[PDB]
C-alpha cells in the first residue's frame, strides 16, 4: 500500500 | 553525475545437467545510470525469447536486472552474456562456466 | 458534499476569539485547508491544517482524523477578519477538490459613547448607535434603506455605525429609546 | 524481521517523450507489485499470487497512486535540472525508496524516505521521521518546501500507521510463501589455479530471505586475505545463490573451513574439502 | 505576479457568446475554472491537471475549456443563458497529483447575461451634504453618496478628497441592492458614507468627489435606442466646504 504523500520537490 | 559500471554474472537456475529443462541467468548489478544492452548467445547468436526483471537498485542507489530464459545445455553449447552500457568502451561478453 | 460548515454569520466582538469547525464524511481524506474571502472577492488561502495543531499567530487550525473534524481559532480578533472562511479538502492525489460554501464572521466594535442619531441635505442618515441595534427593511415597496456600516477615523481613532434610507424612515426598526431628532 | 518497500526510478529522455518510470513493491524479497510507463495497461500489476485477490478498489487506488508519484517525478526533473543550471538535452535520473521494517512481533521499529539526483544521496527523512538531511545547497530549497507543507508529518503517520497495516496484511495473506525460510544447499569445489595451488569455491544455494554470511577462516583465523565474494544473485526459483573462494597452498585444503550462516540455519554450518 | 483573469465584467444578451481567459506564470501544471453562487459554494465548471489534458468537472454543461499552453487556460460560453449569471474564477496549483496542492484564484469574473441589452443602465450619482444637525452635536460631518438606476451591478465606488482617494472615514454597502426586489432584470443601488471633522468639511478650499466606476457595454457592443450608449464609464458628484 502506497503512500499518498508525494510532494514537489 | 556519477557513473559505474556493471557487475556481470552467468549463471543456472538450477544444477547444470545435460538434455534437462533449465533456465540460464544473466544478473548484471551496480550500474548507473539505468541504461543497459544485455543480450545472452548461444554459440554467439542472440537468442530471442529473453525476459527481464523489473528495474530496482540497491542501498547505494546503483541499479539491477535479471535477464533469463528457458534453455537445455549439451556440454556442446557453448553459452555467454553480451553487455554494453555508457561505461564501456566495447560490448563485454562472459562465457557461461558451469564449475565456476 | 463531502464537508459541511455552518454559514452563521457569527458576530464576533472585536478582540474576542472565534472558533470554526467543519466536518468531512470521508476518513481517508488526506489534505485539507482553510480559505478567506471577502465580499466581492476571491478566496485566498489562509492555511493548511494538519493533526498537529500549526498555531501562526492569532490563527490555530487543528485537525481530528479520529473524529473528522478540523477547526480554525482566531484571537484578538480584527474588524479586517470580517470575512467568510471555507474548509477546503483534497481527498488525495488526482482527486477532486471540495469547497465548502463558508462560514460568515463579522468583527464587531464596541461603540464607547453611543449618540443614537437621525439627521437629513440635496436622506435621512440614522448614525451613532451602539453594536445591539439592528436596522430592518421598510414595510413601504417604495421606501429604500440599507444595513449598518461601520467606518473607522483611523486619525481620531474613532468607530461608527451608519445606515442610510431614502425616497422619518426606521419605525419598523427597532431603534434606542433615547434617540436624537432635531428639527 | 519483516518489511516493507518500495523502488521509484525516472529517467527523463530529452526529446523522445516523456520520461521512463518504473516502480516496484516489495516484501522483504519478494516483489508483489509492478508499473512501467512503457508498457501497455498502464496499471499497478501484480506479480506474486497473493496479492492478486485484492479488490478493484485496491488496484484503483496503487493506479492512483503511481501515476501521482510519475507526476511528482515528472516535475522533479524540471525543477531538479533548473536548480542545477543544467541544460534541457542531457537524461537525469531520479530515485524514491520508502518503507517500513517490522520485528518478529509484527510492531513498528524504523520508518525511511530517501530521494537521490543521478545516483546521489539528495535528501532523506531523519531516523526521528521529523526532519531532513538536505546534503546540497538546492536540496536546502526542497527541504524549506518540505517543511512549509508538513511532509515529514505525513510522512510520519504512513510511515508508523497504514505502512505496517498493510505489511501484515501482507504477511497473512502471502503465510505459505513470505515466512518461509529456506536454509542454503551448500556445498564445495576445487579448481587448480596453480601447480601449487587450488581454489575452494564455497557454495550456498536455493535459499531465502536474500541476507547471507559466508566467511573463511585458516586453522579458525578468519580469513579475508586471500577471500573472492560475489553479490547474493538471484536464482529465479524465487531462491539465492552466492559463493566464496579463496586460493591455498595445493596440499593445505584441509585447514580451511566455509562457515555459512543463515536465518534458515539453527547453527551455523562448516564445510571442509 | 500569479493568477489573472480577464475580463473583470462582462454583460451578454441570451443567446450571445463570450470566452473568458486565464494565466499564471507561477509554471504550474494544474489549472481550473470554478463559478460561484449563493447558497451553494464554488462548483468546478473544467480543469486542466496538466498541459495536455483537460476534463468536465462538477457542472460543465453549457461551457468548453482550451488549454492553450503551460500557461493560459480560456472557458467558452456557446450561447449565453440567463442561468449562467454569476462570478467565475481561474485559478492554478503546483499539481493535483501531490498532497497538499494549494491553490492560487484569479480576481474573478463578474457576468450578466439579460433578456435584452437595453436593459443595461448607468448610475445616476448624487452626494449629499452633511445635515446642519450632525456638527452641531458631534463636531463631525459625513456626506452620504447614492448610486441609482444602474444594471448590471458592476460598479465600483470611491471617494475622492482633493483628488486623492480616500479609505479612512468611509462605509460603502458590502454589496449593491435590487431597488425592485421583484422583477427579474431589476436595476440596482449603492449607497456610501465620508465622515470628517466638523472644521474640515467648513474649510472651502476641500475638495470632495464620490466616483463609480460602471462596467457596461463594449467599443463593439450595438447600441442602436435613442438614450445614450450604456458603455463603461465614469459617473461622479462632487461638493465644496459650505459653513451655512
Amino acid at each position: 500500500h502506497m503512500t499518498e504523500v508525494v510532494r514537489h520537490c | 553525475m556519477i557513473q559505474r559500471t556493471p557487475k556481470i554474472q552467468v549463471y543456472s537456475r538450477h544444477p547444470a545437467e545435460n538434455g534437462k529443462s533449465n533456465f540460464l541467468n544473466c544478473y548484471v548489478s551496480g550500474f548507473h545510470p539505468s541504461d543497459i544492452e544485455v543480450d545472452l548467445l548461444k554459440n554467439g547468436e542472440r537468442i530471442e525469447k529473453v525476459e527481464h526483471s523489473d528495474l530496482s537498485f540497491s542501498k547505494d542507489w546503483s541499479f539491477y536486472l535479471l535477464y533469463y530464459t528457458e534453455f537445455t545445455p549439451t556440454e556442446k553449447d557453448e553459452y555467454a552474456c553480451r553487455v554494453n552500457h555508457v561505461t564501456l568502451s566495447q560490448p563485454k561478453i562472459v562465457k557461461w562456466d558451469r564449475d565456476m | 458534499k463531502e464537508v459541511e460548515q455552518d454559514p452563521g454569520p457569527f458576530n464576533v466582538p472585536e478582540g474576542a476569539t472565534v472558533a470554526f469547525n467543519c466536518t468531512y464524511s470521508n476518513s481517508a481524506s488526506q489534505s485539507f485547508f482553510w480559505y478567506r474571502q471577502d465580499c466581492r472577492k476571491e478566496p485566498k488561502l489562509l492555511m493548511s491544517v494538519y493533526s498537529s495543531g500549526n498555531e501562526d499567530g492569532r490563527f490555530t487550525a487543528q485537525l481530528n482524523r479520529a473524529s473528522q473534524y478540523i477547526s480554525l481559532l482566531i484571537r484578538d480578533s480584527k474588524l479586517s477578519d470580517s470575512a467568510t472562511y471555507l474548509c477546503v479538502v483534497q481527498p488525495g492525489g488526482y482527486q477532486k477538490v471540495t469547497f465548502g460554501t463558508g462560514t460568515k464572521l463579522q468583527v464587531i466594535p464596541n461603540i464607547q459613547n453611543p449618540d443614537p442619531a437621525v439627521y437629513q441635505r440635496d436622506v435621512c442618515l440614522f448614525t451613532d448607535f451602539d453594536s445591539q441595534t439592528n436596522v430592518s427593511q421598510s414595510k413601504d415597496s417604495d421606501v429604500y434603506i440599507t444595513d449598518k456600516c461601520v467606518l473607522d477615523m483611523r486619525s481620531m481613532d474613532f468607530k461608527s455605525n451608519s445606515a442610510v434610507a431614502w425616497s422619518n424612515a426606521f419605525n419598523n426598526s427597532i431603534i434606542p429609546e433615547d434617540t436624537f431628532f432635531p428639527s | 524481521s519483516h518489511s516493507m518497500r518500495y523502488f521509484f526510478t525516472s529517467v527523463s529522455r530529452p526529446g523522445r517523450g516523456e520520461p521512463r518510470f518504473i516502480a516496484v513493491g516489495y516484501v522483504d524479497d519478494t516483489q508483489f507489485v509492478r508499473f512501467d510507463s512503457d508498457a501497455a495497461s498502464q496499471r499497478m500489476e501484480p506479480r506474486a499470487p497473493w496479492i492478486e485477490q485484492e479488490g478493484p478498489e485496491y488496484w484503483d487506488g496503487e493506479t492512483r497512486k503511481v501515476k501521482a508519484h510519475s507526476q511528482t517525478h515528472r516535475v522533479d526533473l524540471g525543477t531538479l535540472r533548473g536548480y542545477y543550471n543544467q541544460s534541457e538535452a542531457g537524461s537525469h535520473t531520479v530515485q524514491r525508496m520508502y518503507g517500513c521494517d517490522v520485528g518478529s512481533d509484527w510492531r513498528f521499529l524504523r520508518g525511511y524516505h530517501q530521494y537521490a539526483y543521478d545516483g546521489k544521496d539528495y535528501i532523506a527523512l531523519k531516523e526521528d521521521l521529523r526532519s531532513w538531511t538536505a546534503a546540497d545547497m538546492a536540496a536546502q530549497t526542497t527541504k524549506h518546501k518540505w517543511e512549509a507543507a508538513h511532509v515529514a508529518e505525513q510522512l510520519r503517520a504512513y510511515l508508523e500507521g497504514t505502512c505496517v497495516e498493510w505489511l501484515r496484511r501482507y504477511l497473512e495473506n502471502g503465510k505459505e510463501t513470505l515466512q518461509r525460510t529456506d536454509a542454503p544447499k551448500t556445498h564445495m569445489t576445487h579448481h587448480a589455479v596453480s601447480d601449487h595451488e587450488a581454489t575452494l569455491r564455497c557454495w550456498a544455494l536455493s535459499f531465502y530471505p536474500a541476507e547471507i554470511t559466508l566467511t573463511w577462516q585458516r586453522d579458525g583465523e578468519d580469513q579475508t586475505q586471500d577471500t573472492e565474494l560475489v553479490e547474493t544473485r538471484p536464482a529465479g526459483d524465487g531462491t539465492f545463490q552466492k559463493w566464496a573462494a579463496v586460493v591455498v597452498p595445493s596440499g593445505q585444503e584441509q585447514r580451511y573451513t566455509c562457515h555459512v550462516q543463515h536465518e534458515g540455519l539453527p547453527k551455523p554450518l562448516t564445510l571442509r574439502w | 505576479a500569479g493568477v489573472t483573469q480577464t475580463p473583470k465584467f462582462q454583460v451578454l444578451k441570451t443567446g450571445q457568446s463570450m470566452t473568458l481567459q486565464c494565466a499564471q506564470d507561477m509554471n504550474h501544471n494544474s489549472m481550473y475554472w470554478y463559478r460561484q453562487d449563493p447558497g451553494m459554494g464554488l462548483r468546478l465548471i473544467y480543469y486542466s491537471a496538466s498541459e495536455g489534458t483537460t476534463d468536465k468537472g462538477e457542472v460543465p454543461n453549457g461551457y468548453n475549456v482550451s488549454r492553450l499552453n503551460k500557461r493560459e487556460f480560456s472557458l467558452r460560453l456557446e450561447s449565453a443563458a440567463p442561468s449562467q449569471t454569476s462570478v467565475y474564477f481561474c485559478a492554478s496549483s503546483e499539481g493535483l497529483w501531490q498532497v497538499g496542492d494549494e491553490q492560487y484564484f484569479g480576481p474573478g469574473t463578474r457576468l450578466t447575461v439579460t433578456e435584452d441589452l437595453k436593459n443595461v443602465f448607468p448610475p445616476e450619482v448624487a452626494v449629499f451634504e452633511p445635515s446642519e444637525a450632525e456638527i452641531s452635536h458631534t463636531q463631525k460631518a459625513t456626506l452620504v453618496c447614492l448610486a441609482t438606476g444602474f444594471y448590471p451591478d458592476h460598479v465600483e465606488l470611491s471617494w475622492w478628497v482633493n483628488g486623492k482617494e480616500v479609505h479612512s472615514g468611509v462605509c460603502t454597502d458590502p454589496q449593491p441592492l435590487k431597488e425592485q426586489p421583484a422583477l427579474n432584470d431589476s436595476r440596482y443601488a449603492l449607497s456610501s458614507r465620508l465622515r470628517v471633522s466638523a472644521t474640515f468639511w467648513q474649510n472651502p478650499r476641500n475638495h470632495f468627489r464620490c466616483q463609480v466606476q460602471f462596467y457596461g457595454l463594449s467599443e463593439n457592443d450595438e447600441w442602436t435606442q435613442d438614450r445614450a450608449k450604456p458603455v463603461t464609464q465614469i459617473v461622479s458628484a462632487e461638493a465644496w466646504g459650505r459653513a451655512d
